[PDB]
């Protein structure tokens, strides 16, 4: 109606660039390193941890069977 | 009586929040003050009925969670520990509300300020009165919510807006660990009720208890502004002075201490966590005191004093002296609130509303009533014998040596230096503001006057409580054999005897000598030999002054390294993953693949007898060839597409 | 008495609107009275149709037994068996509730063709609602993909500048993936001669075949929740689809994947679901963590809301794949709570700010509380609800989902607690910016939230608070139905 | 009125009988919810004992606390699919 | 003096998008007059591709000292406290316990601390008072 927003050319170019960053992406060595870390290295770390302790954590009502405090005090003298 | 104490402050918040337009500024402020006062009186009645008559009150509204064995109710209990926390909370909140009536009288948005201020009080009441950890978590979260709305109250100011966000996000970091601790509590015990979990502390695995309380410890550090999660504490000074007075005395800053004291039955069976709490509290006490001696903003110095005092409570917890931590917590809520109120009285008295102490000087005669409140509060803070702080703080410092372990001895020196600094920056703050030669223009001093009675009234009430309060309440919390079953102390961890008797007589007065004697040395140097403190000459002094004035460079390290890298990870994920490889393996990559393939197929469709004839004859080779060669033909076909 | 009445009434409703609006289309050059006031009398009839659809399920709700195990209201219609249990009943109610809300959102912000939009919205609501009450895989898939045709045209006609790209994304992402789910359904009909829910739940297939069936089904589900790395379609669709399309997509469609896990994976592929649980957690945890960090760098207002839904549904996937009742109930609670808060965030962003300034860039907005106080109140309240603050249904869903995850896997399931911090990081940074500092220099002062927009926000806020404070309204219905999905042999 | 569980075991039915299989699934689920109800009642005894005992809760509630921790790992909803689809004897 | 924050690229090529030197708007002079005074920006002024990391809404950047120097001081401060703590431990200068730690009767209050019989006495009892 009244165009309540004062459109800014620099903002529009900045907005358009952010929405179209895929156009200029290149699968260079820098990109490959970041892709490997987020999609392979990090999932592998969780992948190992998830199955390493899968079914090996019976924490429901786990009981204490070892005394906490020391009975006799041995002086340093 | 219990329902009136808890939800009455919520009524004041609702009345000012939604009916403040229809009743005006003045009536909105007093109705909110009325609602808090009703909670004040009801709390005092319960304090006599609970502490002295050994009675407990429990109200169960309704069930909240009923997922199989996990049952959580909207229940509130008032035991010795809860009513002990309520007295600092509701009383200081009322005095801050009474203080806020005249301090905020020139603010255009007083109705909203009191709506947020009373909402914070209600959130803290829920925190300490819930009968299970989930009800505690409800108050735990809304404490951060209300504080976020209070620090960024002046949302037109950029610094206040970003400071409120800093407090919220850091506290949400503790909330994330707090949720994880509660989930593990359900995993191990199947409940979050105090009456259920605390009855199984001695029978649970030590590793399980450690994980739950490590999550509690991380959550406590965020609220209590201990080392590693303390940057937001000084940013909280962007809010109005009544917020700072309430926040740093009997509120969010003390929430971390209460969580560990509540979990005392569990905390006694994991000594490794107690060792971490002892060192974390000891390091924060030493760091906070050193920073406060080279700080210039009057509110920053008091805020750093709050961080130093809260750590003193932590080291008491670390040595299983939950009674010591609670008593110092109650006393600290009274004289530290007085310091913030009187500091805000000095800022209002000066016409320019300066907050840097370097621009002050010679205020002692012009505002004597504010000076006396600061002077009495400072002595109470400095544990001057006979005052409330002496009976609450001096015993904790003694308890470090009385522990007679390696960690306790090291923390004793850190606490001893913290006590020495506590007197050092108090004298330095007083001298710059009241005793130094005037720095502000002469026009300020001819218009320098004390404030009205409404601002003064809470300060006088706090001043008297800062003189006699600790002496009267010492036997309740520090008396030997006093029944405080809410705080559990294992028999092997009771060191109140070796602390009281075995101490050398010199250690009983060593903090006093370093405090008063060290303060006199600083005062003499300032008055007659100020040329020593012109530290811009010496290069090492300049770096040392800059290092502590920038707060151990932790703010720079937190922002330039931790926050920037966390934002860059999102940028790397956005650029290389979301807009990157997922577009190559997505619409953009498939479009280029489709364009390449469809362009080749477009050239294969044209009317030509020789072209179609050869293809038909070529297909005859499929009949001739043995079928085991089909995959080789398939690879050959792809080669021609290229 | 449910599916028969729901389909027949809505088909009659579709015919009624078509007859009235298209009667004078014969190059009459006419004016007519139904088209007066932007076809008000045609929007009103469609709005009444949506309200009546809610009453249809309420009549069957009165006879629902929460102490009865198995499907209730079993009915034969179109050679298809239809039934309702505890889980299906609540999801149907949520879908029908969003009907009038979606229509009311685009009441007077469409350039035209309101009758086409109204019919498409009501058709989508019924088709998605029918998908919760079908009792076989084939009927599940038919309704799972039937919504694509009305939704593809709806986005391409009433969409934003990039509506063409968004229409291609939703049509192709959700079809190419669902076809892999059809392969698993076809396998069931080949080796068992039936795709009935009860029939296939009692059959144990070979461990290798269950692996193949799980992968085929999970591809269709993972794209639809959505999960990383098949999520890139969702931000594009939300940023370009109309507000009513966003409400249905965020409030109902994304919940079909969670319901799909309940019907197609847990009771029939129970053995392979246990084996796949660590893999599902790793994908969902990374989906939760990555989406929150990616949201911190977004500049489009509606895209930020779109990514927030991805992180929350990652928690839902984590909770629903936990092999305990706490995680399963929490996932269902979070789906209902997300079904109200998420549309409200789109309404605040894409329905209030966009309908006034028509720009979704974040740089144009700051300090909106100075001249839009009512807008800021709802924006702050819904921001805290979206972050899992207590007293909201999201907190109940998130806490139980996190607790159930820790019970299922104490070590890696603990990472789900990062949602408490990460969700507040991107959501509050947006809210802190929109309300802080001085009023934007690029904006002209205009009207605050109107009565119509107040109604939408209030009646989406009310269910969230009721569920948050007293979730036993939801838990009581779910307890018997959800207990059947647990697979364990304790000896 | 209060309808009672139709006690039926997976070991005494034919799964081809859809009604008998339906009862066995329901009967197993209803017995698991009784255990949860029993666990909550036993926990109520622990809560009441802890409050009234005060510093004597270790001694006064020792047997109750031991009973709660033993029942907790298995007094929960386990479903019927596990036992329906598995034969422990084999 | 001032320096750019980390992770700010020196170069970029986003097609025909204008290439300008990365500037932190937080460091701009506040006594100047701008169209957007709060953000210190004039109308139609071009934005860096990562301007969200170089504006007022970005995290505040500290430029008093370099990060390497700031981290050197931070490690030095805790390094002093680490050596001070280790010397007292290795040297063993901390005082000895003046008395035997507190003992308790009834087999070290075993029964009162959740013990059931003599098998679990050492699992729950405190330090046992051997002198009756
Ligand atoms: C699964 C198959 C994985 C194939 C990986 C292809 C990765 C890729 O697209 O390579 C990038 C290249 C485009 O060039 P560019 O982005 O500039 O990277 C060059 C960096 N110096 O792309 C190319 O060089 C064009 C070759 C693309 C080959 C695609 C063949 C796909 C056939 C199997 C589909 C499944
Ligand atoms: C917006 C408003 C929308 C309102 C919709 C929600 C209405 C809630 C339904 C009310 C049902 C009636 C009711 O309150 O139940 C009666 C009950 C007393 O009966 P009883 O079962 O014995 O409770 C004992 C519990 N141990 O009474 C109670 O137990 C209520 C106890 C409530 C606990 C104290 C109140 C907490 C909230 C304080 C603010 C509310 C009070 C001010 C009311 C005006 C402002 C809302
Ligand atoms: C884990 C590492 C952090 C990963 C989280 C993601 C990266 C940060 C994303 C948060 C969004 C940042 C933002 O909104 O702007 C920065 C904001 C501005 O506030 P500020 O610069 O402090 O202004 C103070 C003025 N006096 O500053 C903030 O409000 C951020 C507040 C801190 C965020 C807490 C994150 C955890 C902190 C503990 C980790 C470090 C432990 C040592
Ligand atoms: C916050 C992050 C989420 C929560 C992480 C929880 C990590 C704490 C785990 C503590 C624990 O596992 O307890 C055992 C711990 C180390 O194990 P260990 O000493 O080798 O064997 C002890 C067997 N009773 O033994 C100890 O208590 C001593 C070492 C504790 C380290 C604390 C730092
Ligand atoms: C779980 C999700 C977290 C995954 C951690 C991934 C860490 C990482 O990959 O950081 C990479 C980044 C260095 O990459 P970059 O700065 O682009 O190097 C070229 C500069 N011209 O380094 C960083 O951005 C700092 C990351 C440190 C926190 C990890
Ligand atoms: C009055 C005469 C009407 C026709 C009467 C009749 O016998 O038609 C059969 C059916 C009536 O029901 P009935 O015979 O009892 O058996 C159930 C089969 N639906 O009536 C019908 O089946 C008519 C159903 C017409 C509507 C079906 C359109 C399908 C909608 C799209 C599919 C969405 C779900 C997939
Ligand atoms: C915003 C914060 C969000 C959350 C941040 C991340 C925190 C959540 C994840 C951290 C882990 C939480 C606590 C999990 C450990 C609790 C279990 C435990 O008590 O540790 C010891 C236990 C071994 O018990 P034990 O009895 O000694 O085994 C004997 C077997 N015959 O079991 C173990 O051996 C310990 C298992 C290895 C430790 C795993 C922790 C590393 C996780 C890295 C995640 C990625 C970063
Ligand atoms: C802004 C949008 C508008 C939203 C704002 C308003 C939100 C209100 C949310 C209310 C949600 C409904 C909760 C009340 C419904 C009644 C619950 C109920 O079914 O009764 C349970 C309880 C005893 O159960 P029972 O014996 O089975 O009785 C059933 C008889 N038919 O019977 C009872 O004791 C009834 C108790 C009624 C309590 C009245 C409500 C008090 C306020 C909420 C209390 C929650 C605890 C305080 C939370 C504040 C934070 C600490
Ligand atoms: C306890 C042990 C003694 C510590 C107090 C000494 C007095 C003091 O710190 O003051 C002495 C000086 C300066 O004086 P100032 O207090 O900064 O006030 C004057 C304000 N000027 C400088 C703007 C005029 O400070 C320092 O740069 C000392 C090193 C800073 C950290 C404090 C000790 C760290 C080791
Ligand atoms: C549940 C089973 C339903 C199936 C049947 C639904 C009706 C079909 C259309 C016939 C009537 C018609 O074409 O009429 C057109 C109507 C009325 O729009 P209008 O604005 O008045 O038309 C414009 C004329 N003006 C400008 C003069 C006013 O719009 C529709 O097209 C709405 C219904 C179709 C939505 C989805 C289309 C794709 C369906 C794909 C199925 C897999
Ligand atoms: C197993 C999970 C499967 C999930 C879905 C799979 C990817 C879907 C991609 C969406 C494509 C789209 O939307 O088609 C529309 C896009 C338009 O491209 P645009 O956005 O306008 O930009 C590109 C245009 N330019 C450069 C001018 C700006 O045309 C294409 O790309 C055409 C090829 C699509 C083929 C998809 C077949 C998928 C096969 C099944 C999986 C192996
Ligand atoms: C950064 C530097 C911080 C201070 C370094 C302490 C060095 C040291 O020696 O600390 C040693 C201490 C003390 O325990 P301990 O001496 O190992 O055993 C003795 C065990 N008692 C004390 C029970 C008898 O434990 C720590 O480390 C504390 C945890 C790390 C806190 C950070």
């Amino acid at each position: 109606g009244p165009h309540l927003l004062r459109e800014d050319a620099s903002f529009q170019r900045y907005g358009q660039l952010r929405d179209n960053l895929a156009t200029y992406w290149k699968f260079n060595r820098k990109a490959a390193r970041n892709v490997f870390i987020f999609l392979v290295a990090v999932p592998a770390g969780l992948g190992y941890l998830a199955y390493n302790y899968e079914g090996k954590t019976p924490f429901v009502g786990k009981r204490r069977t070892e005394p906490i405090f020391e009975q006799d005090y041995v002086p340093r003298k | 009586m219990i329902l009136l104490c808890i939800f009455t402050p919520f009524l004041g918040s609702l009345i000012s929040g939604f009916f403040g337009r229809y009743i005006g500024v003045n009536s909105s402020k007093w109705i909110v003050c009325l609602s808090i006062f009703v909670s004040v009186v009801s709390t005092y009645i319960l304090f006599i009925d609970v502490i002295f008559n050994e009675i407990e009150y429990t109200y169960n509204i309704m069930n909240w969670l009923n997922v199989e064995y996990l049952v959580v109710d909207w229940s509130f209990t008032i035991d010795k520990l809860s009513v002990s926390m309520l007295v600092p909370v509701v009383t200081v909140s009322f005095l801050v509300h009474l203080y806020s009536v005249s301090y905020m009288s020139h603010d255009p948005h007083q109705q909203r300020f009191f709506s947020y201020l009373s909402m914070f009080t209600f959130a803290m009441i829920v925190l300490v009165t819930g009968d299970n950890y989930l009800i505690l978590f409800v108050g735990w979260e809304f404490i951060g919510v209300a504080s976020y709305l209070l620090i960024s109250f002046w949302f037109t100011r950029f610094n206040a807006v970003k400071s409120g966000l800093s407090a919220l996000l850091i506290n949400r970091f503790g909330d994330a660990l707090l949720v994880l601790g509660l989930s593990y509590l359900v995993l191990v015990t199947g409940s979050v009720n105090y009456n259920t979990v605390f009855a199984l502390g001695s029978y649970l695995d030590v590793n399980m208890i450690t994980v739950i309380l490590i999550c509690f410890l991380v959550a406590s550090m965020a609220k209590s502004a201990q080392l590693g999660l303390h940057s937001w504490l000084l940013l909280a000074m962007e809010g109005p002075t009544p917020v700072s007075s309430l926040l740093h005395a009997a509120c969010l800053v003390i929430a971390g201490v209460f969580l560990l004291m509540r979990s005392s039955p569990l905390l006694e069976y994991t000594p490794i966590v107690l060792l971490l709490i002892l060192w974390l509290g000891g390091l924060s006490t030493l760091i906070s005191g050193l920073i406060a001696m080279v700080s210039n903003d009057i509110k920053k110095i008091i805020a750093l004093s709050t961080m130093s005092q809260v750590g003193i409570m932590m080291i008491a917890i670390g040595v299983s002296c939950y009674n010591l931590a609670l008593f110092h917590l109650i006393c600290h809520s009274f004289f530290k609130a007085l310091l913030f109120m009187s500091a805000g009285s000095v800022i209002h008295s000066i016409i320019s509303e300066y907050q840097d102490i370097r621009m002050y000087g010679g205020f002692r005669q012009f505002i004597p009533l504010a000076y006396t409140c600061i002077f009495i509060a400072s002595l109470s803070l400095m544990a001057i014998p006979g005052l409330t702080g002496f009976y609450s703080k001096d015993i904790i410092i003694e308890s470090m040596y009385g522990e007679y372990t390696f960690s306790g001895f090291i923390i004793y020196w850190f606490a001893l230096i913290s006590a020495t600094c506590t007197s050092l920056y108090s004298i330095r703050l007083i001298y710059y503001t009241f005793l130094n030669n005037p720095n502000s223009p002469k026009y300020i001093y001819i218009n320098l006057k004390e404030n009205d009675i409404v601002l003064i009234t809470p300060m006088i009430i706090l001043t008297i409580l800062s003189i006699f309060g600790g002496y009267l309440l010492r036997d309740i919390y520090l008396g030997m054999g006093s029944p405080f079953n809410e705080l559990f102390i294992h028999p092997n961890n009771l060191s109140l005897i070796e602390t009281e008797f075995s101490l050398p007589s010199i250690l009983k007065v060593l903090p006093l000598i370093t405090g008063l004697g060290g303060g006199l040395i600083l005062l003499l140097i300032y008055e007659f030999n100020y040329s020593l403190f012109l530290v811009y000459n010496n290069k090492n002094l300049s770096k040392l002054y800059s290092f502590f004035n920038q707060k151990i460079m932790f703010d720079q390290l937190l922002n330039n390294l931790i926050l920037r890298s966390g934002l860059n990870i999102g940028w790397l994920l956005n650029v290389h993953i979301d807009r990157g490889i997922l577009q190559l393996f997505g619409p953009l990559g498939l479009w280029k693949l489709s364009t390449f393939i469809s362009s080749k197929l477009n050239k294969l469709v044209f009317l030509n007898i020789g072209f179609i004839l050869e293809i038909i004859v070529l297909s005859w080779l499929l009949i001739v060839f043995k079928v085991s060669l089909l995959k080789y033909i398939l690879l050959l076909i792809i080669f021609i597409i290229l | 008495m449910l599916v028969q009445n729901l389909i027949i009434f809505n088909i009659i409703g579709i015919v009624l609107l078509v007859l009235l609006n298209n009667n004078n289309n014969g190059i009459l050059n006419k004016k007519s009275l139904l088209t007066i006031k932007n076809e008000l009398k045609l929007k009103q009839i469609g709005l009444i149709i949506s309200i009546i659809n809610i009453l249809i399920i309420i009549e069957n709700w009165i006879g629902f037994n929460s102490n009865y195990y198995g499907f209730q209201n079993i009915e034969r219609f179109l050679n298809i068996y239809w039934g309702i249990d505890g889980i299906s009943l609540l999801l149907v109610l949520l879908t029908l509730i969003l009907g009038p809300i979606a229509i009311l959102s685009n009441w007077k912000n469409l350039k035209g063709y309101y009758t086409y939009y109204v019919i498409s919205i009501n058709m989508l609501v019924i088709l998605m609602a029918l998908n919760f009450i079908c009792l076989d895989l084939v009927s599940f898939y038919i309704l799972f993909e039937s919504t694509l045709a009305p939704l593809f045209l709806l986005i391409g006609i009433y969409g934003a500048n990039n509506k063409n790209k968004a229409a291609y994304y939703v049509l192709i992402y959700t079809l190419a993936s669902s076809l892999f789910m059809l392969l698993s359904i076809v396998i069931y009909y080949i080796i068992i001669n039936s795709t009935d829910y009860i029939y296939i739940n009692n059959i144990i297939l070979s461990i290798n075949l269950q692996s193949l069936l799980f992968i085929g089904i999970i591809i269709g589900i993972a794209v639809k929740t959505p999960l990383m790395p098949v999520h890139t379609w969702l931000p594009t669709v939300h940023s370009e689809s109309p507000l009513g399309g966003s409400i249905l997509l965020a409030g109902v469609i994304l919940k079909l994947a969670i319901y799909g896990v309940i019907r197609l994976l847990l009771p029939n592929l129970s053995e392979i679901s246990m084996m796949f649980t660590p893999i599902i957690y790793i994908i969902s945890i990374l989906t939760l963590i990555y989406s929150s960090l990616i949201t911190l760098k977004q500049t489009d207002l509606k895209v930020i809301i779109a990514y927030s839904s991805i992180s929350h549904l990652a928690v839902c996937m984590i909770g629903i794949f936990a092999n305990n009742l706490i995680g399963i109930n929490g996932s269902l609670i979070l789906c209902l709570a997300h079904g109200f808060v998420s549309p409200a965030l789109f309404i605040l962003v894409g329905g209030i700010l966009y309908d006034r300034y028509h720009n979704r860039l974040i740089n144009y907005y700051q300090g909106l509380s100075t001249f839009m106080p009512i807008f800021s109140i709802y924006l702050v309240v819904f921001s805290f609800c979206n972050t899992g603050t207590p007293l909201s249904g999201n907190f109940v869903g998130e806490f139980l989902s996190i607790t159930g995850a820790v019970i299922r896997h104490p070590i890696i399931g603990s990472l789900t607690a990062a949602s408490v911090l990460l969700s507040a990081c991107y959501q509050m940074k947006l809210t802190n910016r929109l309300t802080g500092s001085v009023f934007s220099q690029y904006l002209h002062i205009t009207n605050d939230v109107t009565n119509r927009e107040i109604f939408l926000l209030n009646w989406l806020l009310i269910p969230t608070i009721i569920i948050g404070i007293y979730p036993s309204f939801v838990t009581n219905i779910l307890n018997l139905a959800s207990s059947t999905l647990i697979y364990s042999v304790l000896i | 009125d209060h309808v009672r569980s139709p006690n039926v075991s997976f070991d005494d039915i034919d799964y081809n009988n859809s009604q008998d299989l339906h009862n066995a699934q329901e009967s197993l689920l209803r017995e698991q919810w009784i255990r949860v109800s029993a666990l909550k009642v036993c926990r109520k005894a622990l809560e009441s004992c802890y409050k009234t005992s005060g510093p004597n809760h270790y001694e006064d509630c020792r047997e109750i606390a031991e009973k709660y921790l033993n029942m907790l790992p298995d007094h929960r909803i386990q479903g019927f699919l596990g036992y329906q689809k598995n034969d422990p004897s084999k | 003096k001032s320096f750019l924050p980390h992770f700010i690229p020196k170069n970029y090529s986003y097609g025909d998008y204008p290439r300008l030197k990365p500037e932190n708007l937080q460091k701009r002079d506040p006594y100047l007059k701008y169209d957007d005074q709060a953000n210190k920006r004039n109308f139609n002024e071009p934005l860096h591709p990562q301007q969200d990391d170089l504006d007022m809404w970005a995290p505040d950047h500290f430029d008093f000292v370099q990060d390497s120097i700031a981290l050197k001081w931070f490690g030095t401060f805790f390094g002093v406290l680490a050596v001070f703590s280790s010397v007292i431990y290795i040297g063993g200068l901390y005082p000895e316990k003046p008395a035997n730690p507190r003992n308790y009767p009834f087999s070290g209050l075993a029964k009162d601390l959740g013990a059931s019989s003599e098998e679990d006495t050492l699992l729950y009892a405190a330090k046992i008072d051997k002198s009756i």
